[PDB]
C-alpha cells in the first residue's frame, strides 16, 4: 500500500528528475513538458519493444501510481454535498440537474 | 467555554419562541393551501382519529386548530436544531415533489434524501459511507409513506437510531413513531409547497440567528 | 469457573464486550451465556449483557464457529439495552406476573437479605441487571428465549413509585413491620395532591393464586420448596 | 359557536335503487 | 451508541436512562431541546387494532342545516349550468344564493319549509337569476 | 379572529355538497403527451385525455370545464382491512373555459 508520505516523496523526486532531465538534455527546466519528457526519454533510453508499456517511462507519480478515495466531509463531520446521504450523490445531483433543465425547456457521428 | 455554553446554547432554551415561528402562518394560511384535506374515510388509520375533525361527505377533514398547535411545536425544534449547527435531512418518496425538496434543500444548506432509500443507510452507516460518518441530528418526513402505501423504512431507522423525526402525517399514515407529528394534507401541491417554505425561512432565520449571536457575544 | 453444570455452556462469562464501532467502550458491563444449541452445521448463542446498575440487554449470534457466534450476540447485545428499575437498587418494585407464548413467570420483590430464590437463568439475569432480592415462579413451557423475553419486558414494564403518584396524584406511603406505625413517604406527585381520597375498596377484585394461597394457609406440602441452599 | 356542525342523517341520500317490478303485483 | 429497541419506551426515554446509567458518556445534540419543548405526545411505539363488535371509530359526519336546504335544492332546479370555481376563497354560487336568500327568509318571516322554497325562488326569479325545474 | 370551523363552513369545497355531476373548473398545470393533469381545487388533481377537436389550444395554465365524478378513487379489495387509492380524482373533460 501506498501512503500519502511515499507518494509526497516520489512527487519530489519527479520534479528532481525533471530538472536533471532538463539539465541533461540542454533545455530550460522552467518550460519543460511531458512531451519534452517523452522525447528525451525516448531518446536517452532508445526501446523499440513493442508493447508501448513495456518502454521505459518517466511519468508523474500521479499518473503512473493508482488514486484514492476523496474526503466526502470536514472536520465539523458536515458533509460537503447536499445529496450526500443518498450515497450516490455525484450520479443524483447530475439526474437533478437534468430534470431542472427539462422543467425549464417545458416552460419554454458519435456514441 | 462554560460562558460560552451559558451565553450560545443554553440561552435560547429558556424562551417559549426564541425564533418567533408563529407568525410564519395562521390557521387561514393552513386552510387556504388545502392543508386540511385528508383522504377518504375508508383509508383512515386510527391513531389520526384524534387529529380528524370530522368526516365531510366521506372525506375526512383534519382539524387545523390542532395542526397550528404541533406545527409550531415541529417549526421550533426544527429551528432550535438548526440553530444547534445539526445535520438535517429532508426525506420524502413523493416523486411530484422530489425537485422541489431537492432544491430546498440545497437552499437552506441542508441534506436531501428523495429516491431509493437502500436498506442500511441510518442502521448500517458505518459500514456504507466510511467509520467516521456523522449521522444526521433531525429528520424532516414530508411524506411518511412510501410508494406502496407503507411506512417509509426510515421511520423506524430513525427510531432505532435514537434520531428525532418531524413528519407531516396525513389521515392514513400512523403518527407513533413520528416525534413531532404536523397533521396536515401532504397531496396537494399547495400544501407541500407551504410546508417546504415554512421549514426552510425557519432553518435560515435559526442560522443567521446563531451567527448573529456569535458575532454579539465576541464583539462584548 | 463452571457455570451451571460442570459440562454446560449456560453461567460462564464471556467478558466485557468489544469497544463498539460508535466509539464506546463497555469495561463495566459483564457478559453471560444463556443457550447454545446447534442449528442443523451451526452454533446459536443467547447471551445476555449488563453493567449491574440496571443496563442489561440480550442477543442471538448465529455462526458456524462458536467464538463468532459469543462475539456477535454480545456486540449485538450491548446495542441493545433495556433499562431497568430498582426499588432501592435491590429489587423490583411490585409484584409481576407475565405469560410470555407459553412461559408463566411470577416474580415478587422481597425485603433486603432474601437472596435470589430464581430459575438459575433469571439469577443470571439478575446479577446482570442489579437485582438483589427477588422470588421467581416459571411455570409452562422453559424455554430459555421466551423466559428471557419474558423477564425483560416484564422488568422493563414496571410501574416506579414516583410514576405511581404521578398518576393517581396521591402520596405512596410505605408501612413496615420493623419500623412500627411509622409512614414513610416514598413519593409524592410533582403536580398538585388531590384533597378526595381513594375509594375504600371493600372487598377488591383482583385475581389471586392459587400456589400463593396455598402457602399462605400452610396447605402447600411440597418436599422441595424452602430447601437450604447456597447464597446467590 | 353556531359554525359547528350539527348531528343529522345524510340529506344527499340517495334513494335505494328498485328493481323494474318493485311495488306491482 | 443508544439502544435500538425502537418499540420500547421512545427515543428521549431511552436517550434519558442510558445517560443516566453511564452507558452513554455525552447527551446528544438534540437532547436538550427536546427537553425544554417537548412534544405533545411521548412517540411511543403502539401496534393499530381491528375493531370489532360494537366498538365504533368516534370521527362524527359534518353536517349543517343548510345541506338540507342544498339537498332540495339540487334535486328540484338541478345542479347549476354555472360551474363552480373552488380556486376562489369567496366563490358565491346559485345554490348558495338560494340559501341566503333561504335563510333570510326564514328569519324575518314563517317557518314554512314549503313555503320558503317558493317565495326564495320566486325572490331569485325577480333578482334574474334563471332556475329551470 | 375566524375559526376553523367558520372557514370549514364558509368554504366553496363545502358548499358545493355532493360532488358527483358537479360542473368545476380547472387548471392545466402538467402535460405528458395527450394526458392533461388539471386541478379544480381538491385533494387530488384528475388526469383526462386531450380532445380530438381543437386539441392543440389545451396547454399549461388552460382552464377547462370538468364535470366530477369522484374527488378521490377508492375501493378495498377482497381480503384487505383498508381501502386502497390511487391518489387521482376521476373526472370528465368537457372543454375549454371561454
Ligand atoms: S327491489 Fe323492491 S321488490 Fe324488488
Ligand atoms: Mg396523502
Ligand atoms: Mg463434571
Amino acid at each position: 500500500t501506498y501512503t500519502e508520505d511515499f507518494i509526497k516523496k516520489q512527487i519530489e523526486e519527479f520534479n528532481i528528475g525533471k530538472r536533471h532531465l532538463a539539465n541533461m538534455m540542454g533545455e530550460d527546466p522552467e518550460t519543460f513538458t511531458q512531451e519534452d519528457i517523452d522525447r528525451a526519454i525516448a531518446y536517452l533510453f532508445p526501446s523499440g519493444l513493442f508493447e508501448k508499456r513495456a518502454r521505459p517511462v518517466m511519468k508523474h507519480p500521479e499518473q503512473i501510481f493508482p488514486r484514492q478515495r476523496a474526503i466526502q466531509w470536514g472536520e465539523d463531520g458536515r458533509p460537503f454535498h447536499y445529496l450526500f446521504y443518498t450515497g450516490k450523490q455525484s450520479y443524483y445531483s447530475l439526474m437533478h440537474d437534468v430534470y431542472g433543465m427539462l422543467l425549464n425547456l417545458e416552460k419554454h457521428g458519435s456514441r | 467555554s462554560t460562558d460560552f455554553n451559558d451565553k450560545i446554547l443554553n440561552e435560547p432554551l429558556k424562551h417559549s419562541d426564541f425564533f418567533n415561528v408563529k407568525e410564519l402562518f395562521s390557521v387561514r394560511s393552513l386552510f387556504d393551501a388545502r392543508v386540511h384535506l385528508g383522504h377518504k374515510a375508508g383509508c383512515r388509520h386510527r391513531f389520526m382519529e384524534p387529529y380528524i375533525f370530522g368526516s365531510r361527505l366521506d372525506h375526512d377533514i383534519i382539524d387545523l386548530e390542532q395542526t397550528a398547535t404541533h406545527l409550531q411545536l415541529a417549526l421550533n425544534f426544527t429551528a432550535h436544531m438548526a440553530y444547534r449547527k445539526g445535520i438535517i435531512l429532508f426525506i420524502s418518496r413523493n416523486r411530484q415533489f422530489s425537485y422541489l425538496i431537492e432544491n430546498m434543500a440545497r437552499d437552506c444548506g441542508e441534506y436531501a434524501h428523495t429516491r431509493y432509500f437502500r436498506g442500511g443507510m441510518l442502521t448500517n452507516a458505518r459500514l456504507l459511507f466510511g467509520p467516521t460518518v456523522r449521522l444526521p441530528d433531525l429528520i424532516i418526513f414530508l411524506h411518511t409513506l412510501n410508494n406502496i402505501f407503507e411506512p417509509h423504512v426510515a421511520v423506524r431507522d430513525a427510531a432505532k437510531m435514537n434520531i428525532p423525526t418531524v413528519g407531516i402525517v396525513d389521515t392514513n399514515c400512523n403518527p407513533c413513531l413520528i416525534t413531532y407529528p404536523v397533521p396536515g394534507n401532504d397531496d396537494s401541491p399547495l400544501a407541500v409547497h407551504l410546508y417546504c417554505r415554512l421549514f426552510q425561512t425557519a432553518i435560515t432565520r435559526a442560522k443567521e440567528k446563531r451567527q448573529q449571536v456569535e458575532a454579539l457575544y465576541r464583539l462584548q | 469457573e463452571r457455570g451451571w453444570s460442570g459440562n454446560s455452556w449456560g453461567g460462564i462469562s464471556l467478558g466485557p464486550p468489544d469497544p463498539g464501532p460508535c466509539g464506546e467502550t463497555y469495561e463495566d458491563f459483564d457478559t453471560r451465556i444463556l443457550e447454545v444449541r446447534n442449528v442443523f452445521k451451526s452454533i446459536r448463542v443467547l447471551v445476555a449483557v449488563g453493567n449491574g446498575k440496571g443496563a442489561a440487554g440480550f442477543s442471538i449470534g448465529k455462526a458456524t464457529d462458536r467464538m463468532d457466534a459469543f462475539r456477535k450476540a454480545k456486540n449485538r447485545a450491548v446495542h441493545h439495552l433495556h433499562y431497568i428499575e430498582r426499588y432501592e437498587d435491590h429489587t423490583i418494585f411490585h409484584d409481576i406476573s407475565l405469560r410470555f407464548k407459553r412461559t408463566h413467570i411470577k416474580m415478587k420483590k422481597q425485603p433486603k437479605g432474601y437472596g435470589l430464590r430464581c430459575h438459575r437463568a433469571i439469577i443470571t439475569i439478575c446479577r446482570l441487571i442489579g437485582i438483589k432480592d427477588m422470588y421467581a415462579k416459571v411455570s409452562g413451557s422453559i424455554n430459555m428465549l421466551s423466559l428471557t423475553q419474558g423477564l425483560f419486558r416484564g422488568l422493563s414494564r414496571q410501574e416506579t413509585h414516583q410514576q405511581l403518584a404521578d398518576k393517581k396524584g396521591l402520596h405512596v406511603v410505605e408501612i413496615r413491620e420493623e419500623c412500627g406505625p411509622l409512614p414513610i413517604v416514598v413519593a409524592s406527585p410533582r403536580g398538585p395532591l388531590r384533597k378526595d381520597p381513594e375509594p375504600e375498596d371493600e372487598v377488591p377484585d383482583v385475581k389471586l393464586d392459587w400456589e400463593d394461597v396455598k402457602t399462605a394457609q400452610g396447605m402447600k406440602r411440597s418436599v422441595w420448596s424452602n430447601l437450604k441452599r447456597a447464597a446467590t | 359557536n353556531e359554525d359547528l356542525p350539527i348531528s343529522m342523517e345524510n340529506p344527499y341520500k340517495e334513494p335505494l335503487k328498485k328493481c323494474i317490478l318493485c311495488g306491482k303485483h | 451508541a443508544g439502544s435500538r429497541l425502537e418499540t420500547v419506551g421512545s427515543i428521549f426515554s431511552r436517550t434519558r436512562d442510558l445517560v443516566r446509567a453511564g452507558v452513554l458518556k455525552e447527551k446528544p445534540l438534540w437532547f436538550d431541546v427536546y427537553d425544554a419543548f417537548p412534544p405533545l405526545r411521548e412517540p411511543v411505539f403502539q401496534r393499530p387494532r381491528v375493531r370489532y363488535g360494537k366498538a365504533k371509530a368516534p370521527i362524527q359526519d359534518i353536517w349543517y342545516h343548510e345541506d338540507r336546504i342544498r339537498a332540495k335544492f339540487y334535486s328540484v332546479y338541478g345542479s347549476g349550468q354555472r360551474a363552480f370555481d373552488l380556486f376562489n376563497p369567496n366563490f358565491k354560487s346559485t345554490c348558495q344564493r338560494f340559501v341566503e336568500k333561504y335563510t333570510e327568509l326564514q328569519k324575518l318571516g314563517e317557518t314554512d319549509e314549503e313555503k320558503l322554497f317558493v317565495e326564495t325562488g320566486k325572490a331569485l326569479l325577480a333578482e334574474g337569476v334563471i332556475l329551470r325545474r | 379572529v375566524e375559526s376553523f370551523a367558520s372557514m370549514l363552513r364558509h368554504s366553496p369545497l363545502t358548499q358545493m355538497g355532493p360532488a358527483k355531476d358537479k360542473l368545476v373548473i380547472g387548471r392545466i398545470f402538467h402535460i405528458v403527451e395527450n394526458d392533461l393533469y388539471i386541478d379544480f381545487g381538491g385533494k387530488f388533481h384528475c388526469v383526462c385525455r386531450r380532445p380530438e377537436v381543437d386539441g392543440e389550444k389545451y396547454q399549461k395554465g388552460t382552464r377547462v370545464r370538468l364535470r366530477l365524478l369522484d374527488l378521490e378513487l377508492t375501493s378495498r379489495f377482497l381480503g384487505a382491512t383498508t381501502d386502497t387509492t390511487v391518489l387521482e380524482a376521476n373526472a370528465v373533460l368537457l372543454g375549454i373555459q371561454e
